[PDB]
RNA sequence: AGGAGUGGAGCCUGCGGCUUAAUUUGACCAACACGGGAAACCUCACCCGGCCCGGACACGGACAGGAUUGACAGAUUGAU
RNA sequence: AGCGUGUGCCUACCCUACGCCGGCAGGCGCGGGUAACCCGUUGAACCCCAUUCGUGAUGGGGAUCGGGGAUUGCAAUUAUUCCCCAUGAACGAGGAAUUCCCAGUAAGUGCGGGUCAUAAGCUUGCGUUGAUUAAGUCCCUGCCCUUUGUACACACCGCCCG
């Protein structure tokens, strides 16, 4: 993170709320700002063992010296919603075999984890074959 | 009952399908008489695999 | 040993099985078949059907 | 382990008093139902049948999905013994058939 | 006016905190924002966008040609 | 003990019992001349009606397999216990009972014999007992690894119609 | 379908190590059994097993998801 | 003799070629909305990681201060 | 208007009337149906009757694309499906060629079943509206029978010459 005016001050507070507020809110409160696909997530599911990620994020962001980065965590997990606390880290993000490794900005809250890392080649051609 | 599928497995060759049918049958006769004499003759003197179902009453 | 084994089946493709040997791919539900419409022919003779039609 | 020892038994005892078992193929069956009662787990029956089939001792039908074990004269010296049963016992069946 | 939330373009932009509605020349200008701000965070979104391909579940394989 | 299942699939629940058996049986009674089976139920009790031409190695001494046989059904299909009761029945007129020819033709042939003197000898006993015409094929291998077809045909066939 | 090209680790199981077997109960004189730690509390438990001296952590292997003192 | 179309346009889908770490595979009038084949997982045969044995039975070896089984926490690990 | 179908089945699941809330997707409360019994006197579309638009790439066409709301699931990102507002492309009757069809038939038009946790532009059946053209021929393509010729029989996609 090295952004300016993307969360606070002139030009965008994150729908009407700067992150302070978000990190002091509880989920329900998060929730009601306009995103429906997040609401269905978090409501019916309420923590399926992302408590192993969550844990490390937080973490290593402590113990890591002021003015850098932590290391990584890693996932093979390309679903979890990106969020307001998360923000900081740097998460590697497995594909078929590769860990791309990502920050995490506050201007990415809402997505998921695994729209920054791509999973095939772009493509190339090609000079057609014979058939 | 119907039941239309594939004649061929693992298709190939010119496409088609087979129909297939059964034909149930019912039918009831209401009868008003003590039910001891009913169910003591119903279910003696039948010969073939053909089904019956007594009821208390209906009416 | 193992603390896992399975994961959540419980609809689509792979929480039903056709009675072949507990084969698949051939999707099938009719009316209270699952039974495999390779075996099926082969039951035309067999009662639940003679061919009429 | 392989399986309990008391699992065994269970099997055993119950293949020896009604003079047949069946099973069906699955390997996630959770308590077997079905008889054994609510204590075999896993494969257990076909596991414990198949090593007494390779020793003789039973004969195993397969069909649509369901084993069949027919147990024999030669298993029921073994079992006889095996378990401490009297020198002539069978309460699977004796009688004849008209 | 009393026209209704639901019936408009907008419903909370997003960073703007508002229901809005937009016409003609300020359309194009928030539209190009969210196409460099998909590209800015380089989601998926931004990639595909930038490379002239289908953002939305599409096949490319028979669809398109301009090329042949 | 309810309620009652749909009259629809009432009759195909009842196939699937009838259809099962039959291959059931025809996997242990081979050797023995199967040749069918025909069930009924009756009042509150079943009957399964063994057809096989030689009842005698069906019975076994003092009718071990009989009684084999009526506790696998009684576990499988779930039955209540002691309402099932199997029968025998032995069938006359041996060569109209196509099944049981063929069957018997397998084990003279996965016995070590030849081929056409197998098929000649089958032939003229269904011609014999009784039959306007017959027929016999066998394709697959003999004489090398390439196959063919070998028909062995006496009197009349059809082939089309209802 | 083609065959398995070379790891550069594998390890199967573990061989639980040969440990010198009961040493548990300690014999200073006699008719007196001088135990060391404590034995197992729990109902499910026979307390005739020892529980582990395994300070800063205090376990019971008979247990397996359940009872673990620290301290 | 005529009727309605296809080939033209946009879109869906199958096939070839190209790409890719993998883009699984059969089929070339009588293949090509065909293999019930509208694949999120499962399916799944493919590719990349991790675990398990569900290697019967026989013989020999090991072996009741014992053959062997499982596991908390910490570390490690996508992973409790 | 018709052929059907429906929970008590596979392992967790059906078809829905009625009442209430919401623009809609939908939510919620109650009740029936093992079915010529309840959904369903299946109160469907094209068609029919009256307004509006006016020969204009137009209000024809709805591709592409932005934002938002719901439902299924353990999980919906390379958008599962559904809904609302906005964006408004090719396309203005189609070359060389080619397919299919003779009476409730072609064509137009809707519906049920199949796969199905969520989902048909597919396939299989069913109703509804309902023509024009033929009553023939071997020209093309191909097939049956006879006669004839052959250096062919791996049979003219054959065989064979410098």
């Amino acid at each position: 993170v090295e952004q300016k005016k993307k969360r606070t001050f002139r030009k965008f507070t994150y729908r009407g709320v700067d992150l302070d507020q978000l990190l002091d809110m509880s989920y329900e409160q998060l929730m009601q700002l306009y995103s429906a696909r997040q609401r269905r997530r978090l409501s019916r599911g309420l923590r399926r063992k992302q408590h192993s990620l969550l844990k490390r994020l937080r973490k290593a962001k402590k113990e890591a010296p002021p003015m850098e980065k932590p290391e990584v965590v890693k996932t093979h997990l390309r679903d979890m919603i990106i969020l307001p606390e998360m923000v900081g880290s740097m998460v590697g993000v497995y594909n078929g075999k590769t860990f791309n490794q990502v920050e995490i900005k506050p201007e990415m809250i809402g997505h998921y984890l695994g729209e920054f890392s791509i999973t095939y080649k772009p493509v190339k051609h090609g000079r057609p074959g014979i058939g | 009952l119907r039941i239309t599928t594939r004649k061929t497995p693992c298709g190939e060759g010119s496409k088609t399908w087979d129909r297939f049918q059964m034909r149930i049958h019912k039918r009831l006769i209401d009868l008003h008489s003590p039910s001891e004499i009913v169910k003591q003759i119903t279910s003696i003197s039948i010969e073939p695999g053909v089904e019956v179902e007594v009821t208390i009453a209906d009416a | 040993q193992q603390l896992y084994w399975s994961h959540p089946r419980k609809f689509g493709q792979g929480s039903r099985s056709c009675r072949v040997c507990s084969n698949r791919h051939g999707l099938i539900r009719k009316y209270g078949l699952n039974m495999c419409r390779q075996c099926f022919r082969q039951y035309a003779k067999d009662i639940g059907f003679i061919k009429l039609d | 382990m392989l399986m309990p020892k008391k699992n065994r038994i269970a099997i055993y005892e119950l293949l020896f008093k009604e003079g047949v078992m069946v099973a069906k193929k699955d390997v996630h069956m959770p308590k077997h139902p079905e008889l054994a009662d609510k204590n075999v787990p896993n494969l257990h029956v076909m596991k414990a049948m198949q090593s007494l089939k390779s020793r003789g001792y039973v004969k195993e039908q397969f069909a649509w999905r369901h084993f069949y074990w027919y147990l024999t004269n030669e298993g029921i010296q073994y079992l006889r013994d095996y378990l401490h049963l009297p020198p002539e016992i069978v309460p699977a069946t004796l009688r004849r058939s008209r | 006016y009393k026209i209704p939330d639901w019936f408009l373009n907008r419903q909370k932009d997003v960073k703007d905190g508002k229901y809005s509605q937009v016409l003609a020349n300020g359309l194009d200008n928030k539209l190009r924002e969210d196409l460099e701000r998909l590209k800015k965070i380089r989601a998926h979104r931004g990639l595909r966008h930038f490379w002239g391909l289908r953002v939305r579940g599409q096949h490319t394989k028979t669809t398109g040609r301009r090329g042949r | 003990m309810a309620v009652q299942i749909s009259k629809k699939r009432k009759f195909v629940a009842d196939g699937i019992f009838k259809a099962e058996l039959n291959e059931f049986l025809t996997r242990e009674l081979a050797e023995d001349g199967y040749s069918g089976v025909e069930v009924r139920v009756t009042p509150t009790r079943t009957e399964i009606i063994i057809l096989a031409t030689r009842t005698q190695n069906v019975l076994g001494e003092k009718g071990r397999r009989i009684r084999e046989l009526t506790a696998v059904v009684q576990k499988r299909f779930g039955f209540p216990e002691g309402s099932v009761e199997l029968y025998a029945e032995k069938v006359a007129t041996r060569g109209l009972c196509a099944i049981a020819q063929a069957e018997s033709l397998r084990y003279k042939l996965l016995g070590g014999l030849a081929v056409r003197r197998a098929c000649y000898g089958v032939l003229r006993f269904i011609m014999e007992s009784g039959a306007k015409g017959c027929e016999v094929v066998v394709s697959g291998k003999l004489r090398g690894q390439r196959a063919k077809s070998m028909k062995f045909v006496d009197g009349l066939m059809i082939h089309s119609g209802d | 379908k083609k065959s398995y090209t070379t790891p550069k680790k594998n390890k199967h199981k573990r061989k639980k190590v040969k440990l010198a077997v009961l040493k548990y109960y300690k014999v200073d004189e006699n008719g007196k059994i001088s135990r060391l730690r404590r034995e197992c509390p729990s109902d499910e438990c026979g307390a005739g097993v020892f529980m582990a001296s395994h300070f800063d952590r205090h376990y019971c292997g008979k247990c397996c998801l359940t009872y673990c003192f620290n301290k």
